[PDB]
RNA sequence: GUAUGUCUAAAUGCUCUUAUUUACUAACAAAAU
RNA sequence: UAAGUGAUCUAGAAAG
């Protein structure tokens, strides 16, 4: 999943990753990182001008870059880095939500 | 028949001749716009680049 | 054959990254790079006295050293390092570290600066 | 030249580096192109710079 | 040439090495700042 | 180089400035006597009107004085 | 990338098969030479037009 | 200008990490407005 | 009555 949460409105976006985008791949990691951003940018896009946000807030120290990079289209759009170790890791730990990740036969 | 995608990786400018069908060619511009936007090798090399310039 | 040469031949199945591979594989079982206390060439900055046999080795006199990481560095990110030397007449290991706090060295049960 | 009674421009005066100056700014260039094999190539041309605004 | 240590790495007497000790201290430095204000509110607090 | 082909009480702020720059210039390049002689060479109504017109070159005398020159106090006199 | 693009747009432009050839490492950086990278089947017959850009 | 010298009997695949370098060499050269 | 034609050095490799 792509946990993107607005903390106005409770609008969980979720982007859901399938099994089929990891197929003969490798540094995957860096690879991911690189989705998630896209899938961001892809978001921001979809948002129009009144609801398009002014901080895309990141948990993790590393997904700024890609971000930056991905967001040169909206260089209004600031995107935030942080301190704290915010636990949207444990969106998964949710069950409605788990489940909804398990039943995604694309990518959603 | 085919087409050679090219990507000046010193300029940062791409082209691509050659060969195309109905419908392809405009869709083929867009994933190479988006390449030159993000792909995680280029930024790589960017960045490099920007490191050896500071 | 020449020291700025650009370009070092290969042969013509080299696949660069299958090669770096092989290489890691064969780094483990390799004796040199697989270990500690390499070399380097150094002058002395502290100017000190080898304490078995009291060589009064002065500033800036060069060395062929063995540089070490030290494991526990200072602060966080930014390493210090362990600089072995021998004394001239007696061959005892006289060594440094750089802890960088007071933009100088500290002694390591070698010597004494004076 | 100008005559300071009548305001009138009376008589000229035609200059010319005398050949000692020319000759000193040649030593001059040549002082800050010997001794710099090194020399961060910026550097040698503030230098040259200086000498030549001098 | 004279002092060698100088063109080495690991010499911390070598600029660029002191330059990226004390942008270390300084974001370390900085970072304790914050904490430590929070400490003393707490105690305060408290 | 250029022929003295000039043509000049309403007309008077920059513009005299600059004018009473060019005679200072001229004065600088020729010599006083001289320059006012090759001004009177040429045609010249403008710089230096002739005709008296009704004290309208009492403005020009004026002028010439605030900028030391010759030769207007003559043309004054001339006119009465 | 491409390879990826192909993949999402495979029924849009009618592509049988998108084959990702296995060629020499260096073909890359081989500037005399070069080699088809990504051979493209397809489903009916194309219509292609001259080489442009 | 990347010094040098002595010393020598005849486990397998796997993957994951990178926007870097325990990097090494100093023979080479050295100033201001 | 008459301006405005032409002259164009160079050019890298090793070792130190
Ligand atoms: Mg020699």
């Amino acid at each position: 999943c792509i946990f993107t949460l607005n903390p106005k409105t409770g609008h969980l976006f979720l982007k859901i990753i399938h099994t089929s985008v990891w197929a003969g791949q490798k540094r995957l990691s860096q690879l991911a990182k690189w989705k998630t951003a896209e899938e961001v940018s892809a978001l921001v896009r979809s948002l129009p001008k009144e609801e398009q946000p002014k901080q895309i807030i990141v948990t993790r120290k590393a997904m700024l870059d890609p971000l930056e990079v991905h967001m040169l289209d909206f260089p209004n759009i600031a995107i935030r880095p942080t301190e704290l170790r915010l636990p949207f890791s444990a969106a998964m730990s949710i069950d409605k939500l788990s489940d909804v990740v398990m039943k995604a036969t694309e990518p959603q | 028949t085919g087409v050679m995608i090219g990507i000046d990786l010193a300029y940062n400018m791409y082209d691509a001749y050659g060969n195309w069908f109905n419908g392809l060619k405009p869709l083929i511009q867009n994933s190479m716009r988006t390449i030159m936007k993000a792909n995680p090798a280029l930024y790589v090399l960017r960045e490099r680049i920007r490191k050896g310039l500071q | 054959s020449e020291r700025k040469a650009i370009n070092k031949y290969y042969p013509p199945d080299y696949n660069p990254l299958e090669a770096e591979k092989l290489s890691r594989k064969m780094a483990k079982k390799l004796k040199t790079m697989n270990k500690s206390h390499a070399s380097i060439r150094l002058m002395t900055p502290f100017s000190m006295r080898c304490l078995e046999c009291n060589e009064y080795i002065p500033k800036s006199r060069k060395f062929n050293g063995k540089k070490e990481l030290l494991k526990e560095k200072y602060l966080d990110s930014i390493k210090i390092y362990r600089l072995t030397i021998s004394c001239p007449r007696c061959a005892n290991s006289i060594a440094f570290r750089t802890d960088p706090g007071n933009s100088d060295y500290v002694m390591e049960v070698g010597g004494v600066r004076n | 030249l100008v005559d300071e009674r009548t305001k009138q421009r009376t008589a000229k005066a035609y200059l010319k580096v005398s050949e000692e100056e020319i000759k000193k700014f040649d030593s001059r260039i040549r002082g800050i192109l010997m001794a710099s094999g090194s020399t961060t190539f910026t550097k040698v041309a503030a230098k040259w710079n200086t000498s030549l605004i001098s | 040439s004279g002092d060698l240590n100088l063109l080495k790495s690991w010499n911390p007497k070598l600029m660029k090495n002191r330059k990226k000790v004390w942008e270390t201290e300084q974001d370390l430095i900085t970072e304790q700042q914050k904490l430590n204000t929070r400490l003393k509110e707490i105690e305060k607090e408290r | 180089e250029f022929l003295p082909m000039d043509c000049l009480e309403e007309s008077c702020p920059q513009g005299r400035i600059f004018i009473k720059f060019l005679f200072q210039e001229l004065v600088n390049e020729l010599g006083l006597d001289e320059l006012q002689l090759r001004l009177n060479s040429s045609k010249l109504d403008g710089m230096f009107p002739l005709e008296g017109d009704a004290e309208h070159i009492r403005y020009s005398i004026n002028f010439f004085t605030a900028i030391g020159l010759g030769l207007l106090t003559e043309d004054m006199r001339s006119r009465l | 990338d491409i390879c990826q693009i192909l993949d999402g747009e495979l029924d849009v432009l009618q592509i049988e098969s998108v084959t990702k050839e296995t060629v020499h490492p260096r073909k890359s950086y081989k500037m005399n030479s070069s080699a088809a990278d990504i051979t493209m089947e397809s489903v009916h017959e194309w219509e292609v037009s001259k080489p442009s850009l």
